[PDB]
C-alpha cells in the first residue's frame, strides 16, 4: 500500500576566478582603504552576454565590488607593488547607489596578477561586442 | 534648541531634559548624535549635581532618572567630603525616599527596575561614605521593613547584594585599605541579623521574585562568611531540595552551590564531610527527577537551545566539576556513595558530548584533573574503568585538527591548504593530547581496541568520511609514547597497512589529500618505529621527497614539514652508515637536492637546506662535518660566486630584478643552515663573509641612490624593498651565528670589526626612512655575546646609533614602531654589559640618554615601557657600584630628582597602569639611595613641595601622612606598594583620611 | 527587518571601534583614535531568516572619555566585552565591565572576545581566559586585522537573538550593474603613487 513519506547569480557564467583584495583611494585622506577580502569572480550574463566583476567578503559574503568591466577602463601599476592593479570605475553598486571609486585589486603572486589583467582585457572586447 | 538645558542662569526645563534624553536613546542619526554630546556636557558639570533632585520627582522620563543618580554617583564618589552637612542629609533622604516610593507603587516597582537597582547602587554609594559611623541603624531599620512589604524585603536584598560586592568583590582598587577593612569589620560584626532576615524568607516564602534576590545575595555572602553560616544551619538542604525543583531558582541555587563546593573543608570534621556528601546527593537527585535522567542526549539539548537550557547545562558542567574536583574522595570509599559518584560523571560524559568549544574546554580541564590523580593515586583508577572508556570514545571521536596538518576543507567540498594557522584550536589539541595519554596508559588495551576498531569500519566503509578518518588519525598520533616498543611495532604496521589501502581505494585529489595529510602526521609522530626499522625510515623519506613534486600546494607544504619533524628526531640515523647501504643517507639526500626541491618554493626549499643541517651537525667529525657542508652548500655557492663576478663587474645587474631575488634567496638558505648548524657553520661563512659584507655596501649605495632620485616613495617600490632584503638577511645571519658562536675570539677578531665598519655608518648617514631597524637588532646580539670583550666597539656602536634614532622616536609614541623597540632593547643590554661606554658620553649626550630612558616610561606599548623602566633600574645600580666618586655625586645633582618626579608622574596619570609593579620597585630603589647616606630632609622637602603642587587637591597632613608612610616602608615593597594604591585612590577624591597611610604601623 | 540594540564595551586600545569599522566598511584602521562617549553605528547582516539589523553602541574605553558610562547600556539587547590579548591588564578589567554592564542589563547575550591573536607575543594565554564560564558568556579569539572569527560575535549574537541555533549568514543578492573625463586621470595619478599598505602580507 502507498505511505505517504514525512543570490541572483544564477543566470551567469563564471568566466575567471581568482582570490584578491580590494582596495579603494579615499582622495580627502589621501591614503587606501581596504574594501574586502575574497573570491573575485568574472561573470557573464547568459542573457546580455554582459560580463561583470563580482567579489564577496570571506565569512559574511557581503558584496564588496558589483560592476560592469567597461571597455574603456584601462589598469595600471601602483608604484609599490608587482601584483597588484589600480583602475577607475564609475559606477559601483556594492554598497547601493551607483558610486565612482578608484580601485585598487591586489593578488597573492604577480602570475595571479597577470592573469588577471589578460582576463580583464578578453572581458572587456566581449562587452564591446 | 536642545542645548537650553547647558544654560544653568536660568532654571532647568525638565520637559525640555526628558525630550533630550529621549532623543539621545529613541532617537538616531544627527539628532541622537547632537543629543550625546549635549547630555555628556551636561553631566560634566560641575553643578549638575544640584538638578538632580528636582528631576527625580517631576520627570516622566526613567532614563533621564537614570542619568541623574550617574550624576549623583559622580559626586558621591570624588566630592562628598567638602559637601556640608546640609546637602548629605538630604541626598540621602529624597534617595532613600525615591526607593520607598518605588517599592509602594506596584506598577513602577514592577516596570522600571533599571532605575530601582540604579537607585540602590546610588544608596551603597551612601554607605560607603557614611555607614556605619554615620548611620548605625542602616541594618536594624533595613530589617524592620522587610516585614512591611513584600516589594520592600525584596528590594532591601538588592542593597544587601550590591553592598557586599561592592565592599568584597570589587573594593580592592577602588577604595583605601584602610577604608575597605573598616567597611568589610562593619558587614561581619551585622551579618549574623542579616543572615536570620535571608534565612527567614527562604524558609517561609512563596514570592519567587522575592526568593530570587534573596538567593542573588546569598551568591555574594557565600564568598567570604564564616562556614558556620553554611554547614551549621539547614540553608544546605534548602538549596539543594526546596529550590532546585523550581527553574526560576534552579539557576542561582546551582551557582550558590557552586561556591559551597569550592570551599576548603576541615578535613577532621565529619560532619561537614557528611553534610558536604548530602547537599551534593539531593542535588543529583533533583537533576534526575526535575530536569533530566543521566541518559538524556545533552548534546541534543544543547543544540535546540531552548529556553535556558543552554545556560542550565553550562553550569551544571561547573558545579560537578567544581565539586568533583574538590570533594570526589568523599564518595569513593563508600559503597553506598558509589552509584552517586558514577551518576555524576555519567552526566559529564553526556555533557562532554556537546558541540561547543568553550564548554568542551570546561569539562576536559575536569577529566585532566581525574585522569592524572588516577595516574599517580593507588586503587582510584578501578572505580572509574567505564567512566574512562566511555571517555576514550568522546576524545578520539572530538580529536581537533593539530597544527601540523596544513590540509582543510572548505565551503565546495574541496581540500584545499589552509589560509590562516588556526592558533586557538592549538592549545586545546594538546589539551586533548595530555587527557587521551593518560587515558591510555589506565589502558592501554581498552584505547588499542577502540582505534583499531574504528579503523576496520572505516576500511570496509560503514562509516568512512573524512571527518571520521581524520579525528582517528589525530588520535593515533597523539597517544605516541604510550605503548610499548613491540606493541606500537604491530600497532603502527596495522595503521600505514590500513592507511595505504584508503589511498589506493580512495580516488579524487581531494580524497589523496585527506589520506596523505593523515599518514604523513602519524609517520612524522611515531619515530622510535621508523628509527627501529631503517627500511620504514628510508621509504619514508623517499615518498615524502615524491609528495614535494605533487601540485596539491597542501601535501607539498606538508612533506617538507614533516620530513624536518622526522630529522629532527631521527637524525643520527642519517650520518651513520646503514647495513646494505654504499653511503649514509645524508650523501644521497644532498646529492639528489636539486631534483628533489625542483618544484619547491623558496620557503620550502630553505627548509630542505635547514632539515639538512640538523643532519650535518650530528657528524662530530669536523672533516667529515665540513666537507659535508661545503656539499650541501655547493648550489648556492656556485651562484654567489656567479654573483659576485658580476656585483663586481657592472653594479647595474643589482637593478635586475631576477638578481636580486637570487642573492636573497641564496642568503636566505645560508640563514636556514646557519640557524639548525650554530657554531658548526663557521667554515661556511668565512667562505662568503669578506664578499657578504661588499655586496652589503654595494646594495646601501644603490637603495640612497633609488630615494635621491625618486623621492622617499622609493621605499616602498619593489626594487627596493628587494635590495633592503638582502640588507636584512645579511644583518639576519650574522646576528644568527654570532648568537651560536661558542669560539668568541674568532667572532671579535674576525667578525666584528668587518661588520661595524660596514653597517654603522651606512645607518647613521641613511634617511630616517632607508635606516633598517634590524641593525639595531643586530648590534643588540653583538653586545649580548662579545659586548664584554669590546669596549671601543660598544662606544663606536652608540655614536652611530644613539642619537639619530633617538631623533627618530622622540617627536610621538607612533612612528617608526620597530626602531622604537629595538632602540631600547640594545640600550638595555649595553647598560648591563658595558655601562662604561655610557661613561665616554660627553655630558650633554648623557643628559639624552636620561631624556631618552624617561621617554620609554611614557609609552603605552610594553616592549618599550618594560624596557625603559629596567634601564632606570639597572642605570641606578651601575651608579651605586661606582661608589663616591665625582660621576656619582655629579648624577644624583643632575638626574636623580629627574627620575624621582619622572616616576611619580607615570604612577600617578591613570595612563600607564600596566607598568605599575616596575615603577613603584624604581621609586623604592630611588627613595632607598637616599635613607642610607641630611639628605633625608631635603627629599621630603622636595617631594612635599612637587605632590602639592601636582595634587593641590590634597591638604597638606595628607601628603604629609603619605610620605611619612612612603619613607618607612621603602624596604617592603608589598607595603610599599599598598602604600602608592592608597594614594592613587585618594587623588581621585577630596577629603581622603589621612591616617589611612597608617594602615600597616 | 528585525533591530537589536548591541553595545561594545572595553579598555581602551582593546579594537572595539577598528573591529566595528571592518565590519561597517572592511577597512583595518591602524591609528588609535580614542572615541569619545560613544558612536553608534547600524550594521546589517544577510541570514536565511531574514537581514538582522544591530544598532551598535561603540564606547570609550579611556577613563577621561566615559562619557554617560553605564547610561549607555540601557535597554541593550546583546552586548560584546573586548579585550586584547597582548595585554594582561585588559583582561583584568573584564570583570569590572561585566559588572556594570550586567547591573544593568541583567540578562542578555554577552560575548567576550580577546582580540588581536594577530600578534606573535601573546601575553594572556588560551589556558587563562576562563572568566566567561560562571557568567555564561561566549567567547571567542579574534584578529580585527586578520579577520580571524570576526564574524563569530555577531553570529552567534544572532543566533540568540532570533532564538534559531541553525540561522547562518547567505550572499547578499547582487542586483545587475548599470553601462556607463577630467578630474579622473587627476584622482587616478595621485591612487597610482600613493603605495598600498601592509605590501608584505600573503594578500
Ligand atoms: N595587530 C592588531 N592591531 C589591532 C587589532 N585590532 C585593533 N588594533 C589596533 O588597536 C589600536 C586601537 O584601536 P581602537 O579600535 O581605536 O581601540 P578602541 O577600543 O576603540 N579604543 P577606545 O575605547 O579608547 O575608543 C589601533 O591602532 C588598531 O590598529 C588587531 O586585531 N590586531
Ligand atoms: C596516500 C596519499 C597519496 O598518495 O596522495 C597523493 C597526494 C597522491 N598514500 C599512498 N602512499 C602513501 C605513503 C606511503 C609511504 O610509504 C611508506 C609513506 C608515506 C609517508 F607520507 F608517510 F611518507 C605515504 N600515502
Ligand atoms: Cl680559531
Ligand atoms: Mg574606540
Amino acid at each position: 500500500i502507498h505511505f505517504e513519506p514525512v543570490t541572483m547569480e544564477e543566470d551567469e557564467e563564471v568566466l575567471y576566478k581568482v582570490r584578491a583584495k580590494l582596495f579603494r583611494f579615499d582622495a580627502d585622506a589621501k591614503e587606501w582603504k581596504e574594501r574586502g577580502t575574497g573570491d573575485c569572480k568574472f561573470l557573464k550574463n547568459k542573457k546580455t552576454n554582459k560580463v561583470r566583476i563580482l567579489m564577496r567578503r570571506d565569512k559574511t559574503l557581503k558584496i564588496c565590488a558589483n560592476h560592469i568591466i567597461a571597455p574603456e577602463y584601462t589598469l595600471k601599476p601602483n608604484v609599490g607593488s608587482d601584483r597588484s592593479w589600480v583602475y577607475a570605475c564609475t559606477a559601483d553598486i556594492a554598497e547601493g547607489e551607483a558610486e565612482a571609486f578608484t580601485f585598487a585589486i591586489r593578488f597573492g603572486s604577480k602570475e595571479n596578477a597577470d592573469k588577471f589583467k589578460e582576463e580583464f582585457e578578453k572581458a572587456q572586447e566581449i562587452n564591446k561586442k | 534648541s536642545m542645548e537650553g538645558i547647558l544654560d544653568f542662569s536660568n532654571d532647568l526645563d525638565i520637559a525640555l531634559l526628558d525630550q533630550v534624553v529621549s532623543t539621545f536613546y529613541q532617537g538616531s542619526g544627527v539628532q541622537q548624535k547632537q543629543a550625546q554630546e549635549i547630555l555628556t556636557k551636561f553631566q560634566d558639570n560641575p553643578d549638575a549635581w544640584q538638578k538632580a533632585d528636582q528631576i527625580l520627582q517631576f520627570s516622566t522620563n526613567p532614563q533621564s532618572k537614570f542619568i541623574a543618580l550617574s550624576i549623583l554617583d559622580k559626586l558621591i564618589t570624588r566630592k562628598w567630603k567638602l559637601l556640608p552637612n546640609d546637602h548629605r542629609i538630604g541626598i540621602r533622604n529624597f534617595v532613600v525616599g525615591m526607593i520607598i516610593s518605588m517599592c509602594q507603587d506596584d506598577e513602577v516597582f514592577k516596570t522600571q527596575k533599571n532605575l530601582i537597582n540604579k537607585s540602590d547602587l546610588t544608596l551603597v554609594q551612601i554607605l560607603k561614605q557614611e555607614w556605619p559611623q554615620n548611620w548605625p541603624e542602616f541594618i536594624p531599620e533595613l530589617i524592620g521593613s522587610s516585614s512591611s512589604s513584600v516589594n520592600v524585603c525584596e528590594n532591601n536584598m538588592i542593597v544587601l547584594k550590591l553592598l557586599s560586592e561592592e565592599v568584597f568583590d570589587f573594593s580592592a582598587e577602588q577604595m583605601t585599605q584602610a577604608k575597605a577593612l573598616h567597611l568589610k569589620n562593619s558587614m561581619s560584626k551585622e551579618f549574623e541579623q542579616i543572615f536570620k532576615l535571608c534565612f527567614q524568607v527562604l524558609e517561609q516564602g512563596s514570592s519567587s521574585s522575592l526568593i530570587v534576590a534573596t538567593l542573588e545575595s546569598l551568591l555574594r555572602y557565600l564568598h567570604w562568611i564564616p562556614y558556620r553560616y553554611i554547614y551549621e544551619t539547614n540553608i544546605l538542604e534548602l538549596l539543594s531540595t526546596k529550590f532546585m525543583t523550581s527553574p526560576d531558582t534552579r539557576a542561582i541555587t546551582l551557582k550558590c552551590l557552586t561556591e559551597v563546593s569550592n570551599l576548603k573543608i576541615p578535613q577532621d570534621n565529619d560532619l561537614i564531610k557528611r553534610q558536604t556528601v548530602l547537599f551534593f546527593q539531593n542535588t543529583l537527585q533533583q537533576i534526575a527527577t526535575s530536569v533530566m535522567p543521566v541518559t538524556a542526549d545533552l548534546k541534543a539539548t544543547y543544540a535546540n537551545a531552548n529556553g535556558n537550557d543552554q545556560s542550565f547545562l553550562q553550569d551544571l558542567a561547573m558545579f560537578l566539576t567544581t565539586y568533583l574536583a574538590r570533594n570526589r574522595a568523599l564518595l569513593e570509599s563508600d559503597e553506598s556513595l558509589r552509584e552517586l559518584l558514577l551518576n555524576a560523571h555519567q552526566y559529564l560524559i553526556q555533557l562532554s558530548k556537546i558541540e561547543e568549544r568553550e564548554l568542551f574546554k570546561t569539562t576536559l580541564d575536569y577529566w585532566h584533573n581525574l585522569v592524572a590523580d588516577l595516574f599517580y593515586e593507588p586503587l582510584k583508577k578501578h572505580i572509574y574503568e567505564e567512566i574512562c572508556s566511555q571517555l576514550r570514545l568522546v576524545i578520539i571521536e572530538n580529536m581537533v585538527r593539530p597544527e601540523e596538518v596544513l590540509v582543510v576543507e572548505n565551503d565546495e567540498g574541496e581540500i584545499v591548504r589552509e589560509f590562516v594557522k588556526e592558533s586557538d584550536t592549538i592549545q586545546l589539541y594538546k589539551s586533548e593530547r595530555e587527557v587521551l595519554v593518560y587515558l591510555t596508559h589506565l589502558n592501554v588495551i581498552d584505547t588499542e581496541e577502540i582505534m583499531i576498531s574504528k579503523l576496520a569500519r572505516q576500511i570496509d566503509g560503514s562509516e568512512w568520511s573524512w571527518h571520521n578518518i581524520n579525528t582517528l588519525s589525530w588520535a593515533i598520533g597523539s597517544i605516541s609514547g604510550t605503548m610499548s616498543e613491540d606493541t606500537e611495532k604491530r600497532f603502527v604496521e596495522t595503521v600505514i597497512k590500513d592507511l595505504l589501502d584508503l589511498c589506493v581505494k580512495k580516488r579524487g585529489k581531494d580524497n589523496k589529500a585527506v589520506v596523505a595529510s593523515d599518514i604523513m602526521y602519524v609517520v612524522g609522530q611515531y619515530p622510535r618505529f621508523l628509527k627501529a626499522h631503517w627500511n620504514h625510515l628510508r621509504t619514508v623519506i623517499l615518498k615524502l621527497f615524491e609528495f614535494m613534486h605533487e601540485t596539491h600546494e597542501g601535501v607539498q607544504d606538508m612533506a617538507c614539514d614533516t620530513f624536518i619533524k622526522i630529522v629532527q628526531k631521527c637524525k643520527y640515523h642519517f650520518v651513520i652508515q646503514q647495513p646494505r647501504e654504499s653511503e649514509p643517507f645524508i650523501q644521497t639526500i644532498i646529492r639528489d637536492i636539486q631534483k628533489t626541491t625542483a618544484d619547491l618554493q623558496p620557503q620550502q626549499v630553505h627548509t630542505f637546506y635547514k632539515a639538512c643541517g640538523i643532519i650535518i651537525s650530528e657528524e662530530r667529525s669536523v672533516a667529515e662535518r665540513n666537507r659535508l657542508l661545503s656539499d650541501l652548500m655547493q648550489l648556492p655557492n656556485m651562484a654567489w660566486d656567479t654573483i659576485v663576478e658580476q656585483s663586481t663587474a657592472n653594479p647595474t645587474l643589482l637593478l635586475d630584478s631576477e638578481t636580486v631575488k637570487i642573492i636573497a634567496n641564496i642568503i636566505k638558505t645560508n640563514v636556514a643552515v646557519c640557524t639548525s648548524m650554530g657554531a658548526d657553520f663557521y667554515p661556511q661563512l668565512g667562505h662568503i663573509y669578506y664578499n657578504m659584507l661588499q655586496l652589503y655596501r654595494a646594495v646601501s649605495s644603490m637603495i640612497s641612490a633609488q630615494v635621491a632620485a625618486e623621492g622617499l616613495i622609493a621605499t616602498k617600490t619593489p626594487k627596493v624593498r628587494g635590495l633592503r632584503t638582502i640588507k636584512k638577511e645579511i644583518l639576519k645571519l650574522v646576528e644568527t651565528y654570532i648568537s651560536k658562536a661558542r669560539n668568541l675570539d674568532d667572532v671579535v677578531k674576525v667578525l666584528v670589526e668587518p661588520l661595524l665598519n660596514a653597517v654603522l655608518e651606512d645607518y647613521m648617514n641613511n634617511v630616517p626612512d632607508a635606516r633598517d631597524a634590524e641593525v639595531l637588532n643586530c648590534m643588540t646580539t653583538v653586545v649580548e655575546k662579545v659586548g664584554h670583550m669590546i669596549p671601543q666597539g660598544v662606544i663606536l656602536i652608540l655614536q652611530s646609533v644613539f642619537e639619530c634614532t633617538l631623533d627618530m622616536i622622540n617627536k610621538d609614541f607612533t612612528e617608526y614602531p620597530e626602531h622604537r623597540v629595538e632602540f631600547y632593547k640594545l640600550l638595555k643590554v649595553i647598560n648591563e654589559k658595558s655601562f662604561a661606554a655610557f661613561l665616554e658620553l660627553p655630558p650633554a649626550a648623557f643628559k639624552l640618554f636620561v631624556d631618552a630612558i624617561c621617554w620609554a616610561f611614557k609609552h603605552n606599548n610594553r616592549d618599550v615601557e618594560v624596557n625603559g623602566l629596567q634601564i632606570a633600574l639597572d642605570l641606578v645600580k651601575n651608579i651605586e657600584r661606582m661608589g663616591n666618586v665625582p660621576f656619582a655625586n655629579e648624577f644624583h645633582k643632575n638626574y636623580f630628582f629627574i627620575f624621582v618626579s619622572e616616576t611619580f608622574f607615570v604612577l600617578t596619570d591613570s595612563d600607564h597602569k600596566s607598568g605599575f609593579s616596575k615603577q613603584a620597585l624604581l621609586l623604592m630603589k630611588l627613595i632607598s639611595l637616599v635613607y642610607d647616606n641630611s639628605n633625608q630632609v631635603y627629599l621630603s622637602q622636595y617631594l612635599a613641595n612637587m605632590l602639592s603642587n601636582a595634587f593641590p587637591h590634597l591638604t597638606s597632613e595628607q601628603i604629609a601622612s603619605f610620605l611619612s608612610a612612603l619613607t618607612k616602608q621603602c624596604k617592603d615593597l608589598v607595603v610599599f606598594k599598598g602604600t602608592l594604591r592608597d594614594f592613587l585612590v585618594q587623588i581621585k577624591e577630596v577629603g581622603g583620611d589621612p591616617t589611612d597611610y597608617l594602615f600597616a604601623e | 527587518q528585525v533591530q537589536f540594540k548591541l553595545v561594545l564595551v572595553g579598555d581602551g586600545g582593546t579594537g572595539k571601534t577598528t573591529f566595528v569599522k571592518r565590519h561597517l566598511t572592511g577597512e583595518f584602521e591602524k591609528k588609535y583614535v580614542a572615541t569619545l562617549g560613544v558612536e553608534v553605528h547600524p550594521l546589517v547582516f544577510h541570514t536565511n531568516r531574514g537581514p538582522i539589523k544591530f544598532n551598535v553602541w561603540d564606547t570609550a574605553g579611556q577613563e577621561k572619555f566615559g562619557g554617560l558610562r553605564d547610561g549607555y547600556y540601557i535597554q541593550a539587547q546583546c552586548a560584546i566585552i573586548m579585550f586584547d590579548v597582548t595585554s594582561r591588564v585588559t583582561y583584568k578589567n573584564v570583570p569590572n565591565w561585566h559588572r556594570d554592564l550586567v547591573r544593568v542589563c541583567e540578562n542578555i547575550p554577552i560575548v567576550l572576545c580577546g582580540n588581536k591573536v594577530d600578534i606573535k607575543d601573546r601575553k594572556v594565554k588560551a589556558k587563562s581566559i576562563v572568566f566567561h564560564r560562571k557568567k555564561n558568556l561566549q567567547y571567542y579569539d579574534i584578529s580585527a586585522k586578520s579577520n580571524y572569527n570576526f564574524e563569530k560575535p555577531f553570529l552567534w549574537l544572532a543566533r540568540k537573538l532570533i532564538g534559531d541555533p541553525n540561522l547562518e549568514f547567505v550572499a547578499m543578492p547582487a542586483l545587475a550593474p548599470p553601462e556607463v573625463a577630467a578630474q579622473y586621470e587627476h584622482d587616478l595619478e595621485v591612487a597610482q603613487t600613493t603605495a598600498l599598505p601592509d605590501e608584505d602580507d600573503d594578500l
